[PDB]
């Protein structure tokens, strides 16, 4: 791409590219090697684009701040000047082109902004920014202005932003701290507010750019401008009698220009690195070469000691260096580009009125410091901490782990450390190694099937009769729901997990494939996510009940009873490890697919059903058949710590939710949709009492005005499974969970406390039920409200 | 840059068809997917460009490339400190909520509130991130 035997040089259009071309023509006269000098627009953006593809110029010129980024991307050759050459340039200039200890460019000249002023209009230039409004007012009497300079590039406004305390990156612990940015501190806000006020008060115009300010100063329309040494040549060509001097102070502090070292880098893709070194060291960085460039457009304070000794006698150069000494050499770290972009936007928005200074600089701060990275670090850490809490609860409260060698001591502090998570990994490790040792000599068909499983994605399905989603899907763990336990729940203590069935996903069939988990349909709303969770864990069965049932219980029983034989009498079994029936294998998300595949291989290998084996070892088994097999041999159960909250899901309505299922799930949406008149309320109240949904019962009673006659009607509901069998008063009194409903019915005169049951336990009263349950509170309530004690003959 | 784990020769042995300490190139990705790695097709083909069969020596070096480093306790602390306006070591629940809601990857409000509740071990509306970060290290 870059052609050998010539040198292409890129340099900004505001520099002396014709004088550089003369240096190139001398190089050609000595060597026969042509030098082409170009000045493309947006050079500092075009160079990394074309150079990343191995194209671009042999030599790129820019201020040094851009070069570390280039060096980090691999675009620059390391330069190799020896002691003699390095001694010809000022030491601080070499420091500007050092990146990660290596020299990545030749320094050319030091650039700093100065105040340039028209001596005929303004014989004594202002010492302070603060006096510029009054100077402008004086000059406006003759239609002239005090100051114009480029407001489109933040380089020119930075000296003022920095004057009272703004900074780019603080230097600390031997480097620029990329997370200590001073773009939105008090000093930066004060400087930019001063600029914005100059514009608001019509002393400057937000649209002024480089060309406009230059034309105005060089035609005598404005008394002052802010620019670098490269601009002096055009001022010389104009009539204007000008001076170059220290930038004005702000709040009594010097303006602090960011100082650039114009530098020449060699493209890492160049086949002309030796020619480029010869040109730069022995033609350009000489008295004659720099003089030709400088005569075209002044370079500033050149890096070459021998020429700078004379250039520094120039008061304009002395003033450049005085401003530089008040400022700061720019960092060359890769973060500079983003910094400049951020500040550019802030200046332009604040100058325009599109944003306030505070808002513009706040946004620039967040961009320049890259606070997204830190916010992500915080979020990831807190997610990991939540997961560790769930896993410590499981491993430290679950008695099954104590029966095995897998318990965790309760956490030392007020929360679990990440050890629980590490424990998980080790646990999964255990169950992986074991199963590997059981099937290590793997056959070709077994390896092919394991590979098919490894490369499969999963749908994770959670069914419910609750309304768990709107735009956001929110599923809460059992422990989280109640916090807003029986010994069976204590056996595993995974009740701070959300539970999912598992399906193969790479198919175009209607979702979900399966609607039951261990024969239970958990509800009409099937919520499906299609991606793993980093802290989930998988079991091959329900964790507490690891028994696969006979085939006539399975959801797709006819497929297996039709197509297979011996496997029908093998699949019903306990799925467990070496330590016995309660040795439930546990896999983390990393190890899931391997462990599933290996356990499937083991089952298939132990099978006498050759048709089944051949069905599984079909090299072109489609994912639906694969899911059939996995959901037959196993009841995979995936667990996600604490909660699932996401906008990335599918909801599939499998069927209507029945009234009783809605009542049982406290699905107020379905309940309100269904219970619109008094007969539906009769049904819904009976269902609430039968399922001990006291809150639902009280809601219904608040929405409808129940009467004695309503209770009489409820007694006639043979189509309701509860009132078909039981009296209303029986339902009110059978379980203490309905106490508050009973109270309601008694206090509002809806039931007779002494009504004798006419259905199950006929002749009894509510007091009989209360005494049977040993519900002291209900017993006492009934007796306080006139219950009869004892039973006489009629 | 790895040891003790030895990745898994175990896993390796599952795809060693002949037991010659080598596996085929076409299976490489699969063997890395069995261990929790997701290299692109381009990176797969570029690491195949280096060598078709691959042995366990070369297999270990390839997984070390893709293996990423856990964030350190110091890095977590610094990520918290950049949002600490007072430097006291505390971030208010409102400040942490603004941060985690408006910076970085989008989460639900529910997940953000759960993270805040989990981090606020005293229930005082403030999060002592230095204590909380030191506590999470075993
Ligand atoms: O405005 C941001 C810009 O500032 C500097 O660019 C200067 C450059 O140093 C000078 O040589 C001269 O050409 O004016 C430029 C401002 O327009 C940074 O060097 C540059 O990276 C940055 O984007
Ligand atoms: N709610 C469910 O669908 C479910 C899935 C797997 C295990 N337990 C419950």
């Amino acid at each position: 791409k870059i052609e050998e035997g010539k040198l292409v040089i890129w340099i900004n259009g505001d520099k002396g590219y014709n004088g550089l071309a003369e240096v190139g023509k001398k190089f050609e006269k000595d060597t026969g090697i042509k030098v082409t000098v170009e000045h493309p627009d947006k050079l500092e953006e075009k160079f990394p684009q074309v150079a990343a593809t191995g194209d671009g110029p042999d030599i790129i010129f820019w201020a040094h701040d851009r070069f570390g980024g280039y060096a980090q991307s691999g675009l620059l050759a390391e330069i190799t000047p020896a002691a003699a050459f390095q001694d010809k340039l000022y030491p601080f200039t070499w420091d500007a082109v050092r990146y990660n200890g290596k020299l990545i460019a030749y320094p050319i000249a030091v650039e700093a902004l100065s105040l340039i002023y028209n001596k005929d209009l303004l014989p004594n230039p202002p010492k302070t920014w603060e006096e510029i409004p009054a100077l402008d007012k004086e000059l406006k009497a003759k239609g002239k202005s005090a100051l114009m300079f480029n407001l489109q590039e933040p380089y020119f406004t930075w000296p003022l932003i920095a004057a009272d305390g703004g900074y780019a990156f603080k230097y600390a612990a031997g480097k620029y701290d990329i997370k200590d940015v001073g773009v939105d501190n008090a000093g930066a806000k004060a400087g930019l507010t001063f600029l914005v006020d100059l514009i608001k008060n019509k002393h400057m115009n937000a649209d002024t750019d480089y060309s406009i300010a230059e034309a105005a100063f060089n035609k005598g329309e404005t008394a002052m401008t802010i620019n670098g040494p490269w601009a002096w040549s055009n001022i010389d060509t104009s009539a204007v009698n000008y001076g170059v001097t220290v930038l004005p102070t702000f709040k009594g502090q010097p303006s602090k220009p960011f100082v650039g070292v114009l530098s020449a880098g060699i493209n890492a893709a160049s086949p002309n690195k030796e020619l480029a070194k010869e040109f730069l060291e022995n033609y350009l960085l000489t008295d004659e070469g720099l003089e030709a460039v400088n005569k075209d457009k002044p370079l500033g304070a050149v890096a070459l000691k021998s020429y700078e000794e004379e250039l520094a006698k120039d008061p304009r150069i002395a003033a450049t260096m005085e401003n530089a000494q008040k400022g700061e050499i720019m960092p060359n770290i890769p973060q500079m580009s983003a910094f400049w972009y951020a500040v550019r936007t802030a200046v332009i928005n604040a100058a325009s009125g599109r944003q306030t200074v505070d808002a513009a600089l706040a946004a620039a701060q967040t961009n320049a410091a890259a606070l997204d990275h830190c916010a992500n670090t915080v979020k990831n850490f807190l997610r990991k901490s939540i997961a560790a809490q769930s896993y410590s609860k499981m491993f430290s409260q679950g008695t099954s782990f104590k029966s095995l060698n897998l318990s965790l001591e309760a956490p030392s502090g007020a929360r679990s450390s990440f050890r629980s998570l590490e424990h998980l990994d080790k646990v999964s490790r255990h169950y992986i190694s074991e199963i590997i040792q059981k099937v290590h000599p793997l056959s070709s068909d077994e390896r092919h099937l394991l590979s098919i499983i490894i490369n499969s994605n999963f749908n994770f399905r959670h069914q419910s009769n609750s309304n768990l989603s709107n735009n956001i899907l929110n599923i809460k763990s059992f422990d989280k729901i109640q916090s807003e336990y029986s010994e069976d729940i204590k056996e595993i203590s995974n009740h701070d997990f959300v539970f999912f069935g598992v399906e193969i996903s790479n198919h175009q069939e209607k979702l979900p494939l399966n609607k039951t988990h261990h024969t239970v349909d958990f509800g009409a709303n099937a919520y499906i996510i299609d991606h793993d969770s980093p802290y989930g864990y998988m079991t091959l069965t329900d964790h507490f009940d690891n028994a696969i049932p006979p085939v006539f219980y399975h959801e797709h029983q006819s497929f297996f009873l039709d197509n297979f034989k011996e496997v029908v009498d093998e699949v019903s079994r306990y799925v467990h490890g070496n330590q016995g029936k309660t040795d439930v294998p546990i896999f983390n998300t990393k190890d899931m697919r391997l462990g599933i595949g290996l356990h499937l291989i083991d089952f298939i290998r132990k099978s006498k059903d050759q048709g089944f084996r051949e069905f599984c070892y079909n090299k072109n088994i489609d994912p639906v058949s694969l899911d059939r097999i996995i959901n037959f041999v196993f009841q995979l159960e995936y667990h996600i710590p604490r909660m699932l909250s996401t906008d990335n899901f599918k909801k599939i309505k499998l069927r209507d939710i029945s009234l009783e299922d809605a009542i049982k799930a406290s699905n107020y949406e379905e309940i309100n949709n269904k219970v619109t008149d008094k007969k539906m309320a009769h049904q819904a109240l009976a269902y609430s009492l039968g399922n001990k949904k006291a809150d639902i019962a009280l809601y219904l009673l608040s929405k409808f005005n129940f009467t004695k006659q309503d209770v009489a009607e409820m007694e006639k509901m043979k189509n309701n499974r509860y009132c078909n069998l039981y009296d209303v008063e029986y339902l009110l009194s059978k379980d203490g969970a309905n106490y508050k409903v009973l109270e309601y019915f008694i206090n509002n005169g809806l039931v007779d406390v002494n009504k004798k049951f006419q259905k199950v336990n006929s002749g009894d009263t509510m007091l009989d039920n209360a005494m049977k349950s040993k519900d002291s509170k209900m017993i006492d309530f009934l007796l306080k409200n006139g219950a009869i004690l004892g039973k006489r003959f009629e | 840059t790895e040891e003790q784990i030895a990745e898994f020769k175990e896993a390796f042995s599952l795809f060693d068809k002949d037991g010659d300490g080598t596996i085929t190139t076409k299976e490489l990705g699969t063997v890395m997917r069995s261990l929790g790695q997701n290299p692109t097709e381009a990176e797969l083909q570029d690491m195949i460009n280096e060598v078709g069969t691959i042995d366990f020596p070369e297999f270990l070096t390839m997984m070390a490339r893709k293996m990423k480093d856990t964030d350190s306790e110091e890095e977590i602390r610094e990520a918290f400190r950049v949002f600490d306006k007072d430097g006291n070591g505390y971030i208010s629940a409102a400040e942490l909520r603004h941060v985690m809601t408006n910076l970085g990857e989008k989460l639900t409000d529910e997940e953000v509130d759960e993270m805040i509740r989990e981090a606020d071990i005293d229930g005082d509306g403030q999060v002592n991130y230095e204590e909380f970060v030191q506590m999470m290290t075993a």
